[PDB]
RNA sequence: GAUGUCGGCUCAUCACAUCCUGGGGCUGAAGUAGGUCCCAAGGGUAUGGCUGUUCGCCAUUUAAAGUGGUACGCGAGCUGGGUUUAGAACGUCGUGAGACAGUUCGGUCCCUAUCUGCCGUGGGCGCUGGAGAACUGAGGGGGGCUGCUCCUAGUACGAGAGGACCGGAGUGGACGCAUCACUGGUGUUCGGGUUGUCAUGCCAAUGGCACUGCCCGGUAGCUAAAUGCGGAAGAGAUAAGUGCUGAAAGCAUCUAAGCACGAAACUUGCCCCGAGAUGAGUUCUCCCUGACCCUUUAAGGGUCCUGAAGGAACGUUGAAGACGACGACGUUGAUAGGCCGGGUGUGUAAGCGCAGCGAUGCGUUGAGCUAACCGGUACUAAUGAACCGUGAGGCUUAACCU
RNA sequence: AAUUCCUUGUCGGGUAAGUUCCGACCUGCACGAAUGGCGUAAUGAUGGCCAGGCUGUCUCCACCCGAGACUCAGUGAAAUU
RNA sequence: CACAGGUGGUCAGGUAGAGAAUACCAAGGCGCUUGAGAGAACUCGGGUGAAGGAACUAGGCAAAAUGGUGCCGUAACUUC
RNA sequence: AGGACCGAACCGACUAAUGUUGAAAAAUUAGCGGAUGACUUGUGGCUGGGGGUGAAAGGCCAAUCAAACCGGGAGAUAGCU
């Protein structure tokens, strides 16, 4: 569930997302859409980009 | 009872002294430690006896090393050698129970003379 | 093997020379009395029924004088039977001591616990209570929800409610007897055992062992 | 009978004042800790140069209680105020050099003989 | 909090089949003064057992 | 529950209780036959023969604690000059009830209690 | 013409796709510890910090902190932090009224239970003459958790580091049952200190009121933090699995014939309820052994006598109890109160005397008082009766006795 | 930030552990100058956060005192159907 | 409604007290128009509580605590 | 001196539990704010319904308020039940 908001609806749904990498610990969290899907979408993203950012973070140091 | 009476007395230590409240007495109980036993002294105030017969108990408080130390010893406990009235204080409750949150020059408790 | 029919006369304890203090629950086990011998013949299984204490002769009535007259005993406060093991025979005057407890190491003591009356389901039940203050209304000590929704629509069966606590018999297992004492009459056992002063209390020797 | 939230005062030399008991070790659900249980503490108040730290997360045990400590002829032993003597976490044994203020019999065995050893009075 | 249906005449009439009173089983007569009584209680005139316990 | 414990309540608070207690006893005194509800009566028994039983030694301090106890020098000296003498003998039992029907106005069961030398 | 919403609390109950504990196969399983799959639902399965939170992160535990269903269980059970009215403000959009699944501060949560259900507890009738007991046990419920240490053994295993299976002993955690001997709590019914004030004519001594006026102790009871006990062993039939013998299939094969082992699950064993078990059971004991009418002649109805065993009722009552009930006793009597003696508790009463200018102190004095306790005692109350309950207990077969 | 969506931003403090709080940074979705900006002693039944003291708020409830609840007598409702 | 509500003015004793607060009393007036029992759960209004002391909770809500007169003493900051 | 301070009466109404077919159609008990002032209170008077009054809440205007109450137009109209 996602934070306030408001209804009845929002309050039952499981709209908001909370992607996790197992090898690195990073996370990402989306509960911007209503939708769901939207949301993991969003997530997934957010997540790949983190991926990518701690690729080139390792590649500079 | 009078069943539990007979059973009671038969286990009563007949040589306790007539202490009260406020006595320093010096209690000398049973240490066993290894394969010893051997005679260690509590010396310091009666502050509260509790009558029962055989279930007779009284508490006696010091002030080990800074730290105060209540000890409760069952009268007629085998564990408690000799009970004896180094000083008998002159108080006026049953209780002394007033000398815990007292100290020093404030839990001192006069001498009962005659 | 068979047990007997005490009177529980109350606490006390039993200092040890080493200094230990053993709580004991001492047992008057008066000698308990054979009233009547079952078997697999006649009434279908082997039993002793016996009796204890004395009685009001005015007080007994007919048929249980009766029963006793029989015997061949004294009338008792009450009859309880014991079911025998093989190999264990008892002819139906014969007189039951204490000392028959010499032997045994522990021992299960059986009677009626104290009457509690009407408990709630906090003495009863070990119930949490609900919050004293932030905000409870009316609803300190009371039980909580007692089911779900519309499945099932019914509380089941055996639902930890309020109601009558205690007064019925229980069995205290595995009680160390301390000593035996024919002289008395006297059975002592390490620690308490049900029922207030004065209740009857069928000891027997330990099952589990 | 010390719990969660409980401060202890320190029997030993270690550097803490005031500890605060943040867990009772030893089982599930476990409540209260007495005399001789290893409880985990913090420290919350120390001198300003002693061997442990504030906010010094460790081990100690229990070695005085104002709840007290029952014998086995029914003697109750109590003291005016809850101690402790702190531990390491791996080692299980005093930080400290000194003990201070008497102990009992309860604390002794092959893991806490030192600290026995150390005390002026064992009750 | 409230019936969803009216109950029958046949239900109450069943809920009341305890609500009858028990008469005395008997009275006692006193041994003097020959009148009825309550066991246990004195009579209207005074007596109890046979001696007279009280003035009216 | 309530094992082993003595003393009606009686729908009063203690003070109250004991009040009327005390003004109880000093009316059976006075009167020596009173009418009231049985458990009352009942309750009296542990007040009234006490007093009497202390009555029976005649002292300046019993005076005193009867007094305490009481609180009408009347009752007192009725205790002490009359009651105290008149029971020298007997062995508690000072008092008698008599159960007496139920009272109209709440059907309270009624019952007197009596002095045992009234009449 | 209303089916109240997230979370918390309280209470749960089921599923198994099992987190722990139990059983097993394979392992890239030496050991220790793992990985993976199969069986297994008996029991168990965290406290805090932050947030309205669910979630989650973190701290520290734990044998483990399972995953789900139950109106995402549970508001005629609680809450009301969030949401979901009306007040107000910020950002933002709008010319504006106002608006935003943006934010912020504030903000009434009703219901005496008819029926089902469930927890307890009684009355009626039945069970085939009536009655008092003791049982059997169909069936039902409860319980079922697990750590650490030590021994076996620094053995097996291993280059070392490390480090067992199996089996045994101890001592804990959590949970449950009982109990009050101990440690304690409470103890407005016991004793005492003490402030203000009113009263008892006054002094002295007492009582009332002030939350028990405010305190200090404390008996009985009830009680947990107090201290006893519990989980089992065993047996049976099995699960996955492991086999033995063994063909079909000359071999091979745990299976088809036949035989065996095999787990906290199942059935028992332990504890409790339990014959309304209408399938109403059993055993022991006690009690009643009289007339005559009558006719629609049958297990029919009536009137005189008779009234048992026992029951109830009434009373005194209880460590029984909402009320019923259950237990004890009713003068051939300790059932309750009182009384006597003791105990316990409080802490040296009043009065008198001495010392002191006095407050006060000392003596008589461990005094006085002392509830629910213990042991005794008929002093008071438990009445002689009366009431309900009857008068030998159906038919058909069989077997006996004679 | 009563304003920041992303966001529990990051760094520091405080705590064993802090989505709140305090101090900073500025990357101001979308502050900003009388629909005033930034400060401010004093005041507030004002919002947030931390400490001491205190505590049955809680661990975890126990006992007691009264008013109901329960039984007896008298009177005698209600929603609902 | 014989309803825990609302209704302006005047009078103003004693002892303690700063007091018209508060406590106990006077003069005077009342016991509140159902009682009697019992002493379960649970609800209400109170008392006490071992050890711990906010671990409760949205939040120390509620309780607990503090509390008087005199004298010493009292920081930041400040519009002094 | 003071829209100064502490605190009764008096005026209020921040928290609480209770009540919620109430003792009461807004109270109780425990605490709470103001208490020489922009105070409070008695008696009489004035303002009238798109009107009043409003230290502004759409508050209040006889238990009625985003347009009072009573009577009338009136059997308004009702593609709805
Ligand atoms: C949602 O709109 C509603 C609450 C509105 S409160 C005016 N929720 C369900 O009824
Ligand atoms: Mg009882
Ligand atoms: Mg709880
Ligand atoms: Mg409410
Ligand atoms: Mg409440
Ligand atoms: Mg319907
Ligand atoms: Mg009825
Ligand atoms: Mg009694
Ligand atoms: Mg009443
Ligand atoms: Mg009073
Ligand atoms: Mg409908
Ligand atoms: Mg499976
Ligand atoms: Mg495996
Ligand atoms: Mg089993
Ligand atoms: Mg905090
Ligand atoms: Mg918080
Ligand atoms: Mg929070
Ligand atoms: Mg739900
Ligand atoms: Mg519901
Ligand atoms: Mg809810
Ligand atoms: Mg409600
Ligand atoms: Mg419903
Ligand atoms: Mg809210
Ligand atoms: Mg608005
Ligand atoms: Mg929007
Ligand atoms: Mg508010
Ligand atoms: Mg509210
Ligand atoms: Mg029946
Ligand atoms: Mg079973
Ligand atoms: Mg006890
Ligand atoms: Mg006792
Ligand atoms: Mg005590
Ligand atoms: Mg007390
Ligand atoms: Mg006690
Ligand atoms: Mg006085
Ligand atoms: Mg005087
Ligand atoms: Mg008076
Ligand atoms: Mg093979
Ligand atoms: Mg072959
Ligand atoms: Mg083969
Ligand atoms: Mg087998
Ligand atoms: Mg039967
Ligand atoms: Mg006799
Ligand atoms: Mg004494
Ligand atoms: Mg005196
Ligand atoms: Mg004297
Ligand atoms: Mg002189
Ligand atoms: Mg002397
Ligand atoms: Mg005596
Ligand atoms: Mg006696
Ligand atoms: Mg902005
Ligand atoms: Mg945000
Ligand atoms: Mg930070
Ligand atoms: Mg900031
Ligand atoms: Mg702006
Ligand atoms: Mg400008
Ligand atoms: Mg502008
Ligand atoms: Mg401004
Ligand atoms: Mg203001
Ligand atoms: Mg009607
Ligand atoms: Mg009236
Ligand atoms: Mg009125
Ligand atoms: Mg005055
Ligand atoms: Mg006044
Ligand atoms: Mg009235
Ligand atoms: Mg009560
Ligand atoms: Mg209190
Ligand atoms: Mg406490
Ligand atoms: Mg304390
Ligand atoms: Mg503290
Ligand atoms: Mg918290
Ligand atoms: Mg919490
Ligand atoms: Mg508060
Ligand atoms: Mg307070
Ligand atoms: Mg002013
Ligand atoms: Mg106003
Ligand atoms: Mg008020
Ligand atoms: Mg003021
Ligand atoms: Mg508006
Ligand atoms: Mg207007
Ligand atoms: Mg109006
Ligand atoms: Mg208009
Ligand atoms: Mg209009
Ligand atoms: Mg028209
Ligand atoms: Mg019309």
């Amino acid at each position: 569930r996602t934070s306030g908001a408001g209804g009845q609806h929002v309050n039952r749904t499981e709209s908001a997302v909370r992607i996790t990498h197992i090898p690195t610990g990073i996370v990402t969290q989306c509960q911007n859409d209503r939708s769901q899907h939207k949301n993991k979408d969003q997530a997934m993203k957010q997540m790949k980009a983190k991926l990518y950012e701690l690729e080139m973070q390792k590649k500079n140091a | 009872s009078n069943i539990i009476k007979q059973l009671e007395q038969e286990q009563m230590k007949q040589d306790v002294p007539s202490f009260r409240p406020g006595d320093t007495v010096e209690v000398k109980v049973w240490v066993v430690e290894g394969s010893k036993k051997r005679l260690q002294a509590f010396e310091g105030v009666v502050i509260a006896i509790r009558n029962r017969g055989l279930h007779s108990a009284f508490t006696v408080r010091k002030i080990s090393n800074g730290e105060g130390v209540e000890r409760v010893f069952q009268t007629h406990s085998p564990v408690v050698d000799s009970i004896s009235v180094k000083r008998r204080g002159a108080v006026r409750k049953a209780k002394l129970y007033y000398l815990r949150e007292r100290t020093g020059k404030a839990a001192r408790i006069k001498e009962r003379l005659n | 093997m068979i047990g007997l029919v005490g009177k529980k006369v109350g606490m006390t304890r039993i200092f040890t020379e080493d200094g230990v203090s053993i709580p004991v629950t001492v047992i008057e086990v008066e000698a308990n009395r054979v009233t009547q011998v079952k078997d697999l013949a006649n009434d279908g299984y082997r039993a002793i029924q016996v009796t204890t204490g004395a009685k009001k002769a005015n007080r007994v009535t007919k048929p249980e004088a009766g029963h006793f007259a029989k015997a061949g005993v004294e009338a008792g406060r009450g009859l309880w039977e014991f079911r025998l093991a093989e190999g264990e025979e008892f002819t139906v005057g014969q007189s039951i001591s204490v000392e028959l407890f010499a032997d045994v190491k522990k021992v299960d003591v059986t009677g009626t616990s104290k009457g509690k009356g009407f408990a709630g389901t906090v003495k009863r039940w070990n119930f949490r209570t609900q919050d004293a203050t932030h905000g409870n209304s009316l609803s300190h000590r009371v039980p909580g929800s007692i089911g779900q929704n519309q499945t099932p629509g019914k509380v089941f069966k055996g639902k930890k409610m309020a109601g009558q606590m205690g007064n019925e018999r229980v069995t205290v297992q595995s009680l160390d007897v301390v000593r035996v004492d024919a002289e008395r009459n006297l059975l002592l056992v390490k620690g308490a055992v049900p029922g207030a002063t004065g209740s009857d209390l069928i000891v027997k020797p330990a099952v589990k062992a | 009978m010390i719990q969660e939230q409980t401060m202890l005062n320190v029997a030993d030399n270690s550097g803490a004042r005031r500890v605060m008991c943040i867990k009772v070790l030893g089982g599930s659900h476990r409540r209260y800790a007495g005399v001789g249980d290893i409880i985990k503490i913090t420290i919350k108040e120390a001198i300003p140069r002693g061997k442990v730290k504030k906010g010094d997360v460790l081990k100690a045990v229990v070695v005085r209680t104002k709840k007290g400590v029952r014998r086995p002829d029914g003697s109750v032993i109590r003291f005016d105020g809850n101690a402790c003597v702190l531990l390491n976490n791996n080692s299980e044994q005093p930080i400290g050099t000194r003990i201070f203020g008497p102990v009992t019999r309860e604390l002794r065995s092959e893991k806490f003989m030192k600290i026995i050893s150390l005390a002026p009075e064992v009750l | 909090a409230v019936q969803q249906n009216k109950p029958t005449r046949s239900k109450r009439g069943m809920r009341r089949s305890h609500d009858a009173l028990t008469a005395v089983t008997s009275l006692s007569v006193d041994k003097t003064s020959g009148e009825k009584h309550l066991r246990h209680h004195i009579t209207a005139d005074g007596y109890y057992r046979g001696r007279k316990v009280i003035a009216k | 529950m309530r094992h082993r414990k003595s003393g009606r309540q009686l729908n009063r608070n203690s003070s109250h209780r004991q009040a009327m207690f005390r003004n109880m006893a000093g009316s059976l005194v006075r009167h020596e036959i009173i009418k009231t509800t049985l458990p009352k009566a009942k309750e009296l028994r542990r007040v009234v023969e006490p007093l009497i039983t202390l009555a029976k030694t005649d002292s300046v301090a019993n005076r005193r604690l009867a007094f305490a106890r009481t609180r009408d020098n009347e009752i007192v000296a009725k205790l002490f000059n009359e009651l105290g003498p008149r029971f020298a003998s007997r062995a508690g039992g000072y008092t008698r009830i008599l159960k007496c029907g139920f009272r109209a106005g709440d059907n309270a069961p009624m019952a007197y209690i009596e002095l045992v030398d009234r009449s």
